[PDB]
Protein backbone atom coordinates (compact mmCIF):
# COMPACT_ATOMS: atom_id res chain seq x y z
CA UNK A 1 0.00 0.00 0.00
CA UNK A 2 0.81 3.72 0.13
CA UNK A 3 1.12 5.66 3.39
CA UNK A 4 1.61 9.43 3.61
CA UNK A 5 3.22 11.25 6.53
CA UNK A 6 3.52 15.03 6.79
CA UNK A 7 5.43 17.46 9.00
CA UNK A 8 5.88 21.20 9.47
CA UNK A 9 8.86 22.87 11.13
CA UNK A 10 9.68 26.54 11.71
CA UNK A 11 12.84 28.41 10.68
CA UNK A 12 13.92 32.00 11.29
CA UNK A 13 15.64 32.19 7.88
CA UNK A 14 13.60 33.72 5.03
CA UNK A 15 12.42 31.40 2.29
CA UNK A 16 14.75 32.54 -0.50
CA UNK A 17 17.93 32.22 1.58
CA UNK A 18 16.88 28.95 3.22
CA UNK A 19 16.02 27.29 -0.10
CA UNK A 20 19.43 28.17 -1.55
CA UNK A 21 21.41 26.81 1.41
CA UNK A 22 19.26 23.96 2.75
CA UNK A 23 18.01 22.59 -0.59
CA UNK A 24 20.35 23.74 -3.36
CA UNK A 25 23.53 23.32 -1.27
CA UNK A 26 22.32 20.91 1.41
CA UNK A 27 24.50 18.26 -0.22
CA UNK A 28 27.55 20.50 0.23
CA UNK A 29 26.66 21.66 3.75
CA UNK A 30 25.36 18.50 5.44
CA UNK A 31 28.75 16.72 5.81
CA UNK A 32 30.23 20.00 7.08
CA UNK A 33 27.61 21.39 9.46
CA UNK A 34 26.25 18.04 10.75
CA UNK A 35 29.15 15.55 10.77
CA UNK A 36 27.39 13.50 13.47
CA UNK A 37 24.56 12.72 11.02
CA UNK A 38 26.07 12.88 7.50
CA UNK A 39 29.62 11.67 6.89
CA UNK A 40 29.72 12.31 3.13
CA UNK A 41 27.36 13.21 0.29
CA UNK A 42 28.32 11.61 -3.02
CA UNK A 43 26.75 12.43 -6.38
CA UNK A 44 26.32 9.33 -8.54
CA UNK A 45 24.78 10.83 -11.68
CA UNK A 46 23.73 14.27 -12.88
CA UNK A 47 24.24 17.80 -11.63
CA UNK A 48 21.69 17.94 -8.82
CA UNK A 49 18.64 18.60 -10.95
CA UNK A 50 15.95 16.11 -11.97
CA UNK A 51 17.34 12.64 -12.60
CA UNK A 52 20.23 13.12 -10.17
CA UNK A 53 21.27 10.09 -8.11
CA UNK A 54 23.18 10.63 -4.86
CA UNK A 55 24.77 8.26 -2.34
CA UNK A 56 24.54 9.51 1.26
CA UNK A 57 26.98 7.85 3.66
CA UNK A 58 26.42 7.84 7.41
CA UNK A 59 29.21 8.00 10.02
CA UNK A 60 30.38 5.00 12.02
CA UNK A 61 28.01 3.60 14.63
CA UNK A 62 25.28 4.07 11.96
CA UNK A 63 21.69 2.86 11.77
CA UNK A 64 22.31 2.45 8.02
CA UNK A 65 25.53 2.22 6.02
CA UNK A 66 24.31 4.33 3.09
CA UNK A 67 21.23 5.47 1.19
CA UNK A 68 20.58 6.47 -2.43
CA UNK A 69 18.26 9.32 -3.44
CA UNK A 70 16.81 10.36 -6.79
CA UNK A 71 16.07 14.03 -7.40
CA UNK A 72 12.60 14.21 -8.98
CA UNK A 73 11.92 17.95 -9.25
CA UNK A 74 13.54 21.26 -8.29
CA UNK A 75 11.13 24.20 -8.53
CA UNK A 76 13.12 27.39 -7.96
CA UNK A 77 10.08 29.64 -8.43
CA UNK A 78 7.85 27.85 -5.91
CA UNK A 79 10.58 26.69 -3.47
CA UNK A 80 9.48 23.06 -3.91
CA UNK A 81 11.82 20.05 -3.85
CA UNK A 82 10.97 16.44 -4.73
CA UNK A 83 13.25 13.46 -4.16
CA UNK A 84 12.88 9.72 -3.65
CA UNK A 85 14.70 7.21 -1.44
CA UNK A 86 15.29 4.24 -3.74
CA UNK A 87 18.18 2.12 -2.41
CA UNK A 88 19.85 1.37 0.90
CA UNK A 89 18.79 2.25 4.41
CA UNK A 90 15.18 1.27 5.07
CA UNK A 91 14.70 0.21 1.43
CA UNK A 92 14.01 -3.51 1.19
CA UNK A 93 11.96 -6.26 2.81
CA UNK A 94 8.49 -4.66 2.84
CA UNK A 95 9.33 -1.06 1.88
CA UNK A 96 9.86 -0.31 -1.82
CA UNK A 97 10.70 3.41 -1.90
CA UNK A 98 10.07 6.70 -0.10
CA UNK A 99 8.72 9.69 -2.04
CA UNK A 100 9.45 13.05 -0.41
CA UNK A 101 8.22 16.60 -1.00
CA UNK A 102 9.64 19.70 0.71
CA UNK A 103 7.98 23.09 0.23
CA UNK A 104 9.36 26.23 1.88
CA UNK A 105 6.74 28.92 2.57
CA UNK A 106 7.42 32.44 3.82
CA UNK A 107 5.79 33.37 7.13
CA UNK A 108 4.39 36.72 8.36
CA UNK A 109 7.33 37.36 10.72
CA UNK A 110 10.13 37.17 8.12
CA UNK A 111 10.95 33.49 8.66
CA UNK A 112 9.77 30.33 6.95
CA UNK A 113 8.02 27.01 7.48
CA UNK A 114 8.95 23.72 5.82
CA UNK A 115 6.09 21.50 4.64
CA UNK A 116 7.63 18.01 4.52
CA UNK A 117 5.58 15.18 3.00
CA UNK A 118 6.81 11.58 3.26
CA UNK A 119 5.11 9.00 1.01
CA UNK A 120 6.05 5.38 1.74
CA UNK A 121 5.38 2.57 -0.74
CA UNK A 122 4.93 -0.62 1.26
CA UNK A 123 4.40 -4.30 0.49
CA UNK A 124 0.72 -5.17 0.13
CA UNK A 125 -0.97 -4.62 3.49
CA UNK A 126 2.24 -4.08 5.47
CA UNK A 127 2.69 -0.99 7.64
CA UNK A 128 5.73 1.07 8.59
CA UNK A 129 7.20 1.13 12.08
CA UNK A 130 6.66 4.35 14.02
CA UNK A 131 10.39 4.53 14.74
CA UNK A 132 11.06 4.75 10.99
CA UNK A 133 8.72 7.73 10.67
CA UNK A 134 10.14 9.25 13.87
CA UNK A 135 13.75 8.82 12.72
CA UNK A 136 13.12 10.73 9.48
CA UNK A 137 11.61 13.61 11.46
CA UNK A 138 14.65 13.62 13.77
CA UNK A 139 17.07 13.68 10.84
CA UNK A 140 15.33 16.55 9.07
CA UNK A 141 15.23 18.91 12.05
CA UNK A 142 18.86 18.29 13.07
CA UNK A 143 20.01 19.10 9.54
CA UNK A 144 17.77 22.18 9.42
CA UNK A 145 19.02 23.58 12.73
CA UNK A 146 22.66 22.90 11.82
CA UNK A 147 22.24 24.82 8.55
CA UNK A 148 20.23 27.45 10.44
CA UNK A 149 23.11 27.94 12.89
CA UNK A 150 25.57 28.16 9.98
CA UNK A 151 23.62 30.95 8.26
CA UNK A 152 23.23 32.94 11.49
CA UNK A 153 26.96 32.68 12.23
CA UNK A 154 27.81 33.52 8.58
CA UNK A 155 25.64 36.49 7.59
CA UNK A 156 27.40 36.87 4.22
CA UNK A 157 26.68 33.26 3.22
CA UNK A 158 23.90 32.78 0.65
CA UNK A 159 23.17 36.51 0.76
CA UNK B 1 19.40 7.79 -26.90
CA UNK B 2 21.98 10.37 -25.81
CA UNK B 3 23.85 12.17 -28.59
CA UNK B 4 26.34 15.03 -28.62
CA UNK B 5 26.57 16.65 -32.06
CA UNK B 6 29.24 19.29 -32.65
CA UNK B 7 29.78 22.04 -35.18
CA UNK B 8 32.18 21.34 -38.02
CA UNK B 9 35.68 22.17 -39.18
CA UNK B 10 37.00 25.68 -38.56
CA UNK B 11 39.90 27.39 -40.34
CA UNK B 12 41.25 30.52 -38.65
CA UNK B 13 44.13 32.94 -38.93
CA UNK B 14 46.49 33.18 -35.94
CA UNK B 15 45.21 35.67 -33.39
CA UNK B 16 41.54 34.97 -34.09
CA UNK B 17 38.96 33.16 -31.95
CA UNK B 18 36.93 30.02 -32.63
CA UNK B 19 33.53 29.18 -31.13
CA UNK B 20 32.59 25.49 -31.22
CA UNK B 21 29.04 24.35 -30.46
CA UNK B 22 27.88 21.06 -28.93
CA UNK B 23 24.15 20.31 -29.15
CA UNK B 24 22.87 17.72 -26.68
CA UNK B 25 19.82 15.53 -27.25
CA UNK B 26 18.16 12.51 -25.69
CA UNK B 27 18.38 13.77 -22.10
CA UNK B 28 17.60 16.77 -19.91
CA UNK B 29 20.24 19.37 -20.75
CA UNK B 30 20.46 21.07 -17.34
CA UNK B 31 20.82 17.72 -15.56
CA UNK B 32 24.42 16.92 -16.59
CA UNK B 33 27.73 18.75 -16.81
CA UNK B 34 29.67 19.03 -20.07
CA UNK B 35 33.45 19.24 -20.38
CA UNK B 36 35.58 20.31 -23.33
CA UNK B 37 38.65 18.19 -24.09
CA UNK B 38 41.36 18.91 -26.66
CA UNK B 39 43.12 16.14 -28.58
CA UNK B 40 46.25 17.26 -30.41
CA UNK B 41 48.40 14.47 -31.84
CA UNK B 42 51.37 15.91 -29.93
CA UNK B 43 50.08 14.90 -26.50
CA UNK B 44 46.99 12.81 -25.76
CA UNK B 45 43.90 14.32 -24.11
CA UNK B 46 43.62 17.56 -22.12
CA UNK B 47 40.51 18.94 -20.48
CA UNK B 48 39.87 22.62 -21.20
CA UNK B 49 36.95 23.66 -19.01
CA UNK B 50 33.59 22.61 -17.68
CA UNK B 51 30.11 24.13 -17.55
CA UNK B 52 27.42 23.45 -14.94
CA UNK B 53 24.01 24.41 -16.38
CA UNK B 54 22.18 23.62 -13.12
CA UNK B 55 24.35 25.70 -10.76
CA UNK B 56 25.13 28.27 -13.50
CA UNK B 57 28.90 28.30 -12.98
CA UNK B 58 32.05 27.00 -14.64
CA UNK B 59 35.63 25.90 -14.09
CA UNK B 60 38.62 26.19 -16.36
CA UNK B 61 41.81 24.21 -16.90
CA UNK B 62 44.97 26.01 -15.82
CA UNK B 63 47.05 25.09 -18.87
CA UNK B 64 44.91 27.06 -21.35
CA UNK B 65 45.09 30.15 -19.12
CA UNK B 66 41.77 31.90 -19.55
CA UNK B 67 41.73 31.60 -23.33
CA UNK B 68 38.76 29.23 -22.93
CA UNK B 69 35.25 30.58 -22.35
CA UNK B 70 32.30 28.22 -21.92
CA UNK B 71 28.72 29.36 -22.52
CA UNK B 72 25.47 27.56 -23.24
CA UNK B 73 21.91 28.05 -24.48
CA UNK B 74 19.51 25.87 -22.48
CA UNK B 75 16.57 26.61 -24.80
CA UNK B 76 18.36 24.75 -27.63
CA UNK B 77 20.42 22.37 -25.44
CA UNK B 78 23.66 23.64 -27.00
CA UNK B 79 27.01 24.06 -25.24
CA UNK B 80 29.56 26.57 -26.53
CA UNK B 81 33.34 26.80 -26.18
CA UNK B 82 35.30 29.80 -27.47
CA UNK B 83 39.10 29.51 -27.56
CA UNK B 84 40.47 33.03 -27.94
CA UNK B 85 43.99 33.93 -29.11
CA UNK B 86 44.50 31.05 -31.52
CA UNK B 87 48.03 30.09 -32.61
CA UNK B 88 49.43 27.23 -34.68
CA UNK B 89 49.77 25.26 -31.43
CA UNK B 90 45.96 25.21 -31.17
CA UNK B 91 45.49 23.11 -34.33
CA UNK B 92 43.74 20.04 -32.91
CA UNK B 93 40.41 18.23 -32.61
CA UNK B 94 38.20 19.49 -29.77
CA UNK B 95 35.64 17.27 -28.03
CA UNK B 96 32.59 17.85 -25.85
CA UNK B 97 31.83 15.15 -23.30
CA UNK B 98 28.93 14.72 -20.89
CA UNK B 99 29.96 14.23 -17.27
CA UNK B 100 28.05 11.32 -15.76
CA UNK B 101 27.85 12.92 -12.32
CA UNK B 102 29.36 15.79 -10.36
CA UNK B 103 31.23 13.26 -8.18
CA UNK B 104 31.35 10.30 -10.60
CA UNK B 105 33.13 12.37 -13.22
CA UNK B 106 33.41 9.84 -16.05
CA UNK B 107 32.32 11.01 -19.51
CA UNK B 108 29.75 8.46 -20.66
CA UNK B 109 28.90 10.16 -23.97
CA UNK B 110 31.23 12.00 -26.35
CA UNK B 111 30.90 14.37 -29.28
CA UNK B 112 32.20 13.38 -32.68
CA UNK B 113 35.05 15.91 -32.75
CA UNK B 114 35.57 19.34 -34.29
CA UNK B 115 38.74 20.12 -36.24
CA UNK B 116 40.28 23.57 -35.80
CA UNK B 117 43.19 24.49 -38.08
CA UNK B 118 45.01 27.69 -37.16
CA UNK B 119 47.85 28.37 -39.61
CA UNK B 120 48.86 31.41 -41.66
CA UNK B 121 48.54 30.44 -45.33
CA UNK B 122 46.34 30.95 -48.37
CA UNK B 123 44.41 28.14 -50.04
CA UNK B 124 46.97 26.86 -52.54
CA UNK B 125 46.85 23.89 -54.90
CA UNK B 126 49.52 21.20 -54.83
CA UNK B 127 52.26 20.53 -57.35
CA UNK B 128 52.34 16.90 -58.48
CA UNK B 129 55.75 15.47 -59.34
CA UNK B 130 56.48 11.96 -60.64
CA UNK B 131 58.34 9.38 -58.55
CA UNK B 132 60.15 6.94 -60.84
CA UNK B 133 63.38 4.96 -60.45
CA UNK B 134 66.53 6.20 -62.16
CA UNK B 135 60.98 -8.35 -60.35
CA UNK B 136 59.06 -5.69 -58.41
CA UNK B 137 59.35 -1.95 -59.07
CA UNK B 138 57.80 1.09 -57.41
CA UNK B 139 56.21 4.21 -58.88
CA UNK B 140 54.54 7.18 -57.25
CA UNK B 141 53.58 10.84 -57.21
CA UNK B 142 54.78 13.59 -54.88
CA UNK B 143 51.93 15.90 -53.84
CA UNK B 144 53.64 19.01 -52.49
CA UNK B 145 52.84 22.52 -51.24
CA UNK B 146 49.10 22.64 -50.61
CA UNK B 147 46.91 24.19 -47.89
CA UNK B 148 44.65 23.07 -46.37
CA UNK B 149 44.38 19.27 -46.26
CA UNK B 150 43.52 16.65 -47.69
CA UNK B 151 44.17 15.50 -51.25
CA UNK B 152 42.46 12.38 -52.59
CA UNK B 153 44.87 10.30 -54.68
CA UNK B 154 43.76 7.51 -57.01
CA UNK B 155 45.61 5.54 -59.68
CA UNK B 156 44.31 5.00 -63.23
CA UNK B 157 40.94 6.54 -62.27
CA UNK B 158 40.55 4.03 -59.44
CA UNK B 159 41.27 0.92 -61.52
CA UNK B 160 44.59 0.32 -59.72
CA UNK B 161 44.21 -0.28 -55.97
CA UNK B 162 46.41 -3.26 -55.12
CA UNK B 163 49.83 -2.31 -53.77
CA UNK B 164 48.86 1.37 -53.42
CA UNK B 165 50.09 3.25 -50.34
CA UNK B 166 49.07 6.90 -49.94
CA UNK B 167 50.71 8.21 -46.82
CA UNK B 168 49.56 10.73 -44.21
CA UNK B 169 50.63 14.22 -45.19
CA UNK B 170 53.23 16.13 -43.19
CA UNK B 171 53.23 19.85 -42.45
CA UNK B 172 56.35 21.45 -43.91
CA UNK B 173 58.40 24.26 -42.40
CA UNK B 174 56.75 26.65 -44.88
CA UNK B 175 53.28 25.90 -43.47
CA UNK B 176 52.22 23.89 -46.53
CA UNK B 177 51.40 20.19 -46.73
CA UNK B 178 53.07 17.37 -48.65
CA UNK B 179 52.50 13.64 -49.03
CA UNK B 180 53.62 10.77 -51.25
CA UNK B 181 51.45 8.12 -52.90
CA UNK B 182 53.27 5.02 -54.13
CA UNK B 183 52.43 1.77 -55.89
CA UNK B 184 54.40 -1.42 -56.56
CA UNK B 185 53.93 -3.12 -59.93
CA UNK B 186 55.59 -6.01 -61.78
CA UNK B 187 58.75 -4.91 -63.57
CA UNK B 188 57.60 -6.60 -66.80
CA UNK B 189 55.04 -3.81 -67.31
CA UNK B 190 51.40 -0.26 -69.42
CA UNK B 191 50.58 3.30 -68.35
CA UNK B 192 50.29 4.53 -64.77
CA UNK B 193 48.57 7.80 -63.88
CA UNK B 194 47.86 9.23 -60.43
CA UNK B 195 44.72 11.32 -59.96
CA UNK B 196 45.17 14.14 -57.42
CA UNK B 197 42.23 16.22 -56.19
CA UNK B 198 42.62 19.21 -53.85
CA UNK B 199 39.02 20.44 -53.75
CA UNK B 200 39.61 23.48 -51.48
CA UNK B 201 41.65 24.99 -54.34
CA UNK B 202 39.63 23.32 -57.15
CA UNK B 203 42.81 21.54 -58.27
CA UNK B 204 42.48 18.31 -60.27
CA UNK B 205 45.76 17.05 -61.75
CA UNK B 206 46.17 13.78 -63.66
CA UNK B 207 49.88 12.96 -63.66
CA UNK B 208 51.35 10.13 -65.75
CA UNK B 209 54.46 8.48 -64.29
CA UNK B 210 56.98 6.16 -65.94
CA UNK C 1 47.67 16.80 -10.18
CA UNK C 2 47.51 13.01 -10.06
CA UNK C 3 49.68 12.15 -13.06
CA UNK C 4 48.67 8.88 -14.73
CA UNK C 5 51.48 6.87 -16.34
CA UNK C 6 50.44 4.09 -18.71
CA UNK C 7 52.73 1.21 -19.66
CA UNK C 8 53.65 -0.13 -22.08
CA UNK C 9 53.54 2.66 -24.65
CA UNK C 10 52.74 0.04 -27.30
CA UNK C 11 51.47 -3.49 -26.66
CA UNK C 12 51.90 -5.88 -29.60
CA UNK C 13 49.78 -9.03 -29.45
CA UNK C 14 47.94 -11.53 -31.63
CA UNK C 15 44.15 -11.96 -31.77
CA UNK C 16 42.82 -14.21 -29.03
CA UNK C 17 45.59 -13.37 -26.55
CA UNK C 18 45.24 -11.79 -23.13
CA UNK C 19 46.10 -8.09 -22.97
CA UNK C 20 47.03 -6.44 -19.66
CA UNK C 21 47.25 -2.64 -19.62
CA UNK C 22 48.70 -0.73 -16.67
CA UNK C 23 47.76 2.71 -15.32
CA UNK C 24 50.05 3.99 -12.55
CA UNK C 25 49.00 7.05 -10.55
CA UNK C 26 51.44 9.44 -8.87
CA UNK C 27 48.98 9.71 -5.96
CA UNK C 28 46.42 7.36 -4.45
CA UNK C 29 43.10 7.49 -6.31
CA UNK C 30 40.26 7.58 -3.80
CA UNK C 31 37.44 5.00 -3.94
CA UNK C 32 39.01 3.37 -7.04
CA UNK C 33 37.67 6.30 -9.09
CA UNK C 34 39.39 5.48 -12.37
CA UNK C 35 37.84 4.99 -15.80
CA UNK C 36 39.05 3.41 -19.04
CA UNK C 37 38.30 4.60 -22.58
CA UNK C 38 38.82 3.09 -26.02
CA UNK C 39 39.76 5.26 -28.99
CA UNK C 40 40.31 4.31 -32.63
CA UNK C 41 41.94 6.63 -35.19
CA UNK C 42 39.54 9.32 -36.36
CA UNK C 43 36.97 8.45 -33.68
CA UNK C 44 35.93 9.77 -30.29
CA UNK C 45 36.82 7.94 -27.06
CA UNK C 46 34.33 5.30 -25.92
CA UNK C 47 33.61 4.55 -22.28
CA UNK C 48 34.64 1.12 -20.95
CA UNK C 49 35.47 -0.06 -17.41
CA UNK C 50 34.66 2.59 -14.77
CA UNK C 51 34.91 2.57 -11.00
CA UNK C 52 38.13 0.72 -11.88
CA UNK C 53 36.14 -2.51 -12.18
CA UNK C 54 32.62 -1.79 -13.53
CA UNK C 55 31.67 -2.19 -17.18
CA UNK C 56 29.84 0.52 -19.06
CA UNK C 57 26.59 -0.47 -20.74
CA UNK C 58 27.16 -2.28 -24.02
CA UNK C 59 30.70 -3.36 -23.10
CA UNK C 60 31.38 -7.11 -23.54
CA UNK C 61 32.55 -9.30 -20.68
CA UNK C 62 36.10 -9.77 -22.02
CA UNK C 63 36.83 -6.22 -20.83
CA UNK C 64 37.51 -6.18 -17.08
CA UNK C 65 39.28 -3.81 -14.72
CA UNK C 66 41.13 -4.22 -11.43
CA UNK C 67 43.36 -2.38 -8.99
CA UNK C 68 43.20 0.18 -6.21
CA UNK C 69 45.28 2.95 -4.68
CA UNK C 70 48.09 3.85 -7.07
CA UNK C 71 47.93 0.94 -9.55
CA UNK C 72 45.09 -0.04 -11.88
CA UNK C 73 44.94 -2.59 -14.69
CA UNK C 74 42.72 -3.07 -17.74
CA UNK C 75 42.46 -6.66 -18.96
CA UNK C 76 41.25 -7.87 -22.35
CA UNK C 77 40.97 -11.62 -21.80
CA UNK C 78 40.73 -12.50 -25.52
CA UNK C 79 41.73 -9.89 -28.09
CA UNK C 80 39.66 -9.54 -31.26
CA UNK C 81 40.39 -7.43 -34.36
CA UNK C 82 37.98 -4.77 -33.06
CA UNK C 83 40.01 -4.52 -29.83
CA UNK C 84 43.27 -3.21 -31.35
CA UNK C 85 43.23 0.52 -30.53
CA UNK C 86 44.52 3.12 -28.05
CA UNK C 87 43.26 2.97 -24.46
CA UNK C 88 43.23 5.81 -21.93
CA UNK C 89 42.82 5.79 -18.15
CA UNK C 90 41.16 8.68 -16.32
CA UNK C 91 41.01 9.34 -12.58
CA UNK C 92 38.28 11.36 -10.86
CA UNK C 93 39.12 10.82 -7.19
CA UNK C 94 40.92 14.15 -6.82
CA UNK C 95 40.50 17.45 -8.64
CA UNK C 96 41.72 18.34 -11.17
CA UNK C 97 40.91 15.28 -13.28
CA UNK C 98 43.66 13.87 -15.49
CA UNK C 99 44.13 11.30 -18.26
CA UNK C 100 46.90 8.89 -19.11
CA UNK C 101 49.01 9.40 -22.21
CA UNK C 102 47.63 6.36 -24.05
CA UNK C 103 48.50 2.70 -24.58
CA UNK C 104 48.19 1.40 -28.14
CA UNK C 105 47.34 -2.28 -28.60
CA UNK C 106 48.97 -3.48 -31.82
CA UNK C 107 48.59 -6.40 -34.20
CA UNK C 108 51.60 -8.71 -34.50
CA UNK C 109 53.06 -10.94 -37.21
CA UNK C 110 56.31 -12.49 -38.40
CA UNK C 111 59.05 -9.93 -38.99
CA UNK C 112 59.20 -8.77 -42.62
CA UNK C 113 62.14 -6.85 -44.04
CA UNK C 114 61.25 -3.67 -45.97
CA UNK C 115 61.49 -3.41 -49.74
CA UNK C 116 63.49 -0.22 -50.29
CA UNK C 117 63.17 2.05 -53.32
CA UNK C 118 64.69 5.48 -53.94
CA UNK C 119 63.33 8.16 -56.28
CA UNK C 120 65.36 11.01 -57.82
CA UNK C 121 63.78 14.45 -58.14
CA UNK C 122 61.96 15.06 -61.41
CA UNK C 123 62.99 17.58 -64.05
CA UNK C 124 59.73 19.46 -63.43
CA UNK C 125 60.54 19.97 -59.75
CA UNK C 126 64.12 21.02 -60.52
CA UNK C 127 62.66 23.68 -62.83
CA UNK C 128 61.05 25.29 -59.76
CA UNK C 129 64.33 25.43 -57.82
CA UNK C 130 63.61 22.66 -55.30
CA UNK C 131 64.81 19.04 -55.27
CA UNK C 132 63.00 16.31 -53.32
CA UNK C 133 64.51 12.83 -53.00
CA UNK C 134 62.09 10.15 -51.80
CA UNK C 135 62.91 6.83 -50.12
CA UNK C 136 60.22 4.15 -49.83
CA UNK C 137 60.13 1.36 -47.23
CA UNK C 138 57.30 -1.06 -48.04
CA UNK C 139 55.75 -3.98 -46.13
CA UNK C 140 57.87 -4.04 -42.98
CA UNK C 141 57.29 -5.12 -39.38
CA UNK C 142 58.08 -4.18 -36.66
CA UNK C 143 57.25 -0.50 -37.15
CA UNK C 144 60.66 0.56 -35.81
CA UNK C 145 63.11 1.44 -38.58
CA UNK C 146 65.95 3.89 -39.17
CA UNK C 147 66.34 5.89 -42.39
CA UNK C 148 69.67 7.63 -43.03
CA UNK C 149 70.22 10.08 -45.89
CA UNK C 150 73.75 10.38 -47.27
CA UNK C 151 74.84 12.90 -49.91
CA UNK C 152 78.35 12.03 -51.11
CA UNK C 153 78.70 10.05 -47.87
CA UNK C 154 77.68 13.13 -45.86
CA UNK C 155 74.98 12.36 -43.31
CA UNK C 156 71.89 14.55 -43.68
CA UNK C 157 70.10 15.64 -40.50
CA UNK C 158 67.11 17.92 -40.00
CA UNK C 159 66.32 18.21 -43.73
CA UNK C 160 64.04 15.16 -44.07
CA UNK C 161 60.52 14.39 -42.86
CA UNK C 162 59.20 10.83 -42.74
CA UNK C 163 55.66 9.46 -42.89
CA UNK C 164 54.27 6.07 -41.83
CA UNK C 165 50.97 4.48 -42.84
CA UNK C 166 48.64 2.75 -40.43
CA UNK C 167 49.11 -0.99 -40.09
CA UNK C 168 47.86 -2.63 -43.27
CA UNK C 169 44.49 -4.37 -43.44
CA UNK C 170 45.53 -7.61 -45.14
CA UNK C 171 49.18 -8.32 -44.22
CA UNK C 172 49.51 -6.27 -40.99
CA UNK C 173 52.59 -4.45 -42.30
CA UNK C 174 53.63 -0.79 -42.32
CA UNK C 175 55.12 1.45 -45.00
CA UNK C 176 57.43 4.45 -44.68
CA UNK C 177 58.34 7.35 -46.97
CA UNK C 178 61.25 9.70 -46.28
CA UNK C 179 61.55 12.88 -48.36
CA UNK C 180 64.93 14.63 -48.49
CA UNK C 181 64.30 18.28 -49.38
CA UNK C 182 67.17 20.23 -50.94
CA UNK C 183 67.57 23.43 -52.90
CA UNK C 184 68.34 23.02 -56.59
CA UNK C 185 71.73 24.66 -56.01
CA UNK C 186 72.64 22.04 -53.40
CA UNK C 187 71.33 19.22 -55.58
CA UNK C 188 73.52 20.18 -58.55
CA UNK C 189 76.61 20.41 -56.31
CA UNK C 190 76.61 16.69 -55.41
CA UNK C 191 76.46 13.36 -57.24
CA UNK C 192 75.65 10.36 -55.02
CA UNK C 193 72.35 10.29 -53.12
CA UNK C 194 71.78 7.23 -50.93
CA UNK C 195 69.04 6.01 -48.60
CA UNK C 196 70.34 3.60 -45.95
CA UNK C 197 67.83 1.58 -43.92
CA UNK C 198 68.43 -0.22 -40.62
CA UNK C 199 65.68 -2.64 -39.63
CA UNK C 200 65.34 -5.63 -37.32
CA UNK C 201 64.47 -7.82 -40.31
CA UNK C 202 67.76 -6.90 -41.99
CA UNK C 203 71.14 -8.33 -41.01
CA UNK C 204 72.96 -5.33 -42.52
CA UNK C 205 71.67 -1.93 -43.68
CA UNK C 206 70.43 -1.81 -47.27
CA UNK C 207 71.57 1.28 -49.21
CA UNK C 208 69.59 2.26 -52.31
CA UNK C 209 71.33 5.03 -54.24
CA UNK C 210 71.58 6.76 -57.60
CA UNK C 211 73.92 9.17 -59.38
CA UNK C 212 72.54 12.59 -60.29
CA UNK C 213 74.05 12.82 -63.76
CA UNK C 214 73.05 9.27 -64.72
CA UNK C 215 69.24 9.58 -64.65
Amino acid sequence: GVFNYETETTSVIPAARLFKAFILDGDNLFPKVAPQAISSVENIEGNGGPGTIKKISFPEGLPFKYVKDRVDEVDHTNFKYNYSVIEGGPIGDTLEKISNEIKIVATPDGGSILKISNKYHTKGDHEVKAEQVKASKEMGETLLRAVESYLLAHSDAYN
Amino acid sequence: QVQLVQSGAEVKKPGASVKVSCKASGYTFISYNIFWVRQATGQGLDWMGWMNPFRNNAGYAQKFQGRVTVTWDTSISTAYMELSSLSSEDTAIYYCAREHGSSWGFFDYWGQGTLVTVSSASTKGPSVFPLAPCSTAALGCLVKDYFPEPVTVSWNSGALTSGVHTFPAVLQSSGLYSLSSVVTVPSSSKTYTCNVDHKPSNTKVDKRVE
Amino acid sequence: EIVLTQSPGTLSLSPGERATLSCRASQSVSSSYLAWYQQKPGQAPRLLIYGASSRATGIPDRFSGSGSGTDFTLTISRLEPEDFAVYYCQQYGSSPWTFGQGTKVEIKRTVAAPSVFIFPPSDEQLKSGTASVVCLLNNFYPREAKVQWKVDNALQSGNSQESVTEQDSKDSTYSLSSTLTLSKADYEKHKVYACEVTHQGLSSPVTKSFNRGEC
